C-alpha cells in the first residue's frame, strides 16, 4: 500500500 | 561478425569492434543497463517500467519499452549478428544473451575467482596478477551516466563490497610475496577513501609492521580506533585487536598463512554458490514463521510493503520500499533503503549495506528470515 509507514 | 562488448563498471558502454556506440536517451540506456545486469536472464516489462520511471510511468510506457528494444536491436545489428536472437523477446520479458566475458563485470568476476583459487594454493604471484586484471576492469563510478536512476544506487553500493574485497586480497598477495613496503602508499590512499573498512586497515597495519615500521603500525591502529569510536561509536573488531596485541609484543606475523586462510574461506563461499552441474544455486529467503521460501531470481530483489516489490511484506511498519538484496555475481549484499525501522542482520542494525553469509538471520520489522545461499535439498 501507499500508506504512511508505522513507526516502532 | 564484429566483437560485441558491454561495460557497467563506469558509464554504461556498448562497443562494437572496440568503438563505443551511443546507446540512446537515458530511459533507453536504463533498459540496456537492466538487460546487461541481468545478462542471460529474462527481465520482465513490469521490472523495466519500475526501473525507468519508478513512481510515475507515462501512460504510453509500454509503447516506449517496445521502441527502446527496437532501437537497441538496430544498434546491436551493427555487430553483424541476429538482434532478435541476441536481444530476444520472452513472453516473460526480454533477455540479452551474451557470454559473461564480454561484460566488464563478467571479467571482474572471473579474474577475482581465479585469484582466489591461486591464493588458496599458495600461488601468490599469480593471485596478485589475476587481482590486478580484475581491478583494471573498473573505469569509473558504476553506471555513472545513470546515477539519477534509483536502481543504480544499491547495485553500485553492492559492487563496492566486491572492489574493496579485491583491493584487500591484492594487498594480502603482495604482502605474502614480500612486497609490504610497495603497497603502503596505495593502502594509505584506500583507507582515506574507505575509512571504516577494517580489512583494509588490517592490511595497512600489517604492511607497516613487516616493513620495519612498528611505531607507524601502532599509530595506524590508534587512528582507526579513534575513527571508529568517534564516527560510528564502535570498537575495532577482533581481527584488528588481535593484530594490535601481536605488534605490542613484537610477535611475528605469518603473511603467507594469512593469505592462504582468507582464500580458503572464499573458496567455501564459491562452493556454496555452485551446484554439481556448474550452474549457480538459487539463493532463498526462508520465512521462519511461515516456512514460505522466496527465491532470489534477478540481480536485484526488492523488498517492501508496496505491491511492485519482488517480496511484498504487508505490515504497516514496513517501508513502501524497505530493502534490496543484490547479487553481484560474487556476493549477495543487502541494502537498507533509508527505511523508518531499519534492517537487522545477525541481530544487529546495519549501517548501510552488508554482505550476506549463508544462513544469516534477516529481520525486517516483525518479519524474520533465513538467507540460504547453498542449494536446497528438500521441497
Amino acid at each position: 500500500s501507499l500508506e504512511v509507514t508505522e513507526a516502532d | 561478425e564484429k566483437r560485441l562488448d558491454f561495460g557497467l563498471l563506469g558509464p554504461l558502454q556498448m562497443t562494437i569492434d572496440g568503438t563505443p556506440v551511443p546507446s540512446g536517451t537515458p530511459k533507453q540506456r536504463a533498459v540496456l543497463a537492466m538487460l546487461v545486469i541481468n545478462r542471460n536472464r529474462p527481465v520482465g516489462v513490469d521490472a523495466l517500467i519500475t526501473a525507468l520511471w519508478e513512481e510515475w510511468p507515462p501512460s504510453g510506457a509500454r509503447a516506449s519499452i517496445h521502441s527502446y528494444v527496437s532501437n537497441l536491436r538496430k544498434l546491436l545489428g551493427g555487430a553483424g549478428i541476429d538482434p532478435r536472437v541476441v536481444l530476444a523477446a520472452a513472453p516473460p520479458g526480454y533477455r540479452l544473451s551474451i557470454p559473461d566475458n564480454t561484460c566488464d563485470l563478467g571479467r571482474f568476476v572471473a579474474e577475482k575467482t581465479a585469484g582466489v583459487h591461486a591464493a588458496a594454493a599458495g600461488r601468490f604471484e599469480q593471485a596478485s596478477r589475476h587481482l590486478s586484471a580484475a581491478l583494471r576492469e573498473w573505469r569509473g563510478p558504476v553506471l555513472d551516466d545513470l546515477r539519477d536512476f534509483q536502481f543504480v544506487e544499491p547495485f553500485a553500493t553492492a559492487l563496492v563490497e566486491d572492489k574493496v574485497l579485491a583491493h584487500t586480497a591484492k594487498a594480502e598477495a603482495e604482502i605474502a610475496c614480500g612486497r609490504a613496503s610497495a603497497v603502503i602508499a596505495e593502502l594509505e590512499a584506500l583507507t582515506f577513501e574507505h575509512p571504516y573498512r577494517e580489512p583494509l586497515w588490517t592490511q595497512l597495519i600489517t604492511a607497516y609492521y613487516l616493513s620495519d615500521r612498528q611505531s607507524d603500525a601502532l599509530g595506524a591502529y590508534r587512528r582507526v580506533k579513534t575513527t571508529l569510536a568517534d564516527d560510528l561509536g564502535i570498537d575495532p573488531g577482533p581481527t584488528l585487536r588481535a593484530l594490535n596485541e601481536r605488534i605490542l609484543r613484537q610477535q611475528p606475523l605469518d603473511a603467507k598463512k594469512s593469505a592462504k586462510t582468507t582464500a580458503a574461506g572464499t573458496v567455501t563461499v564459491l562452493d556454496q554458490r555452485t551446484m554439481a552441474s556448474g550452474q549457480q544455486a538459487v539463493a532463498y529467503l526462508h520465512d521462519i514463521a511461515s516456512g514460505r521460501g522466496y527465491p532470489l531470481q534477478a540481480a536485484a530483489t526488492r523488498i517492501g510493503r508496496l505491491h511492485d516489490n519482488d517480496i511484498v511484506l504487508d505490515s504497516a511498519n514496513v517501508s513502501r520500499h524497505h530493502a534490496v538484496i543484490v547479487d553481484t555475481g560474487t556476493n549477495y549484499v543487502i541494502n537498507d533503503l533509508r527505511s523508518s525501522n531499519g534492517v537487522h542482520v545477525q541481530h544487529e542494525r546495519i549501517r548501510s549495506a552488508v554482505t550476506l553469509n549463508d544462513g544469516d538471520h534477516i529481520r525486517i520489522c516483525d518479519h524474520e528470515f533465513t538467507f540460504q545461499i547453498s542449494a536446497g535439498t528438500h521441497g
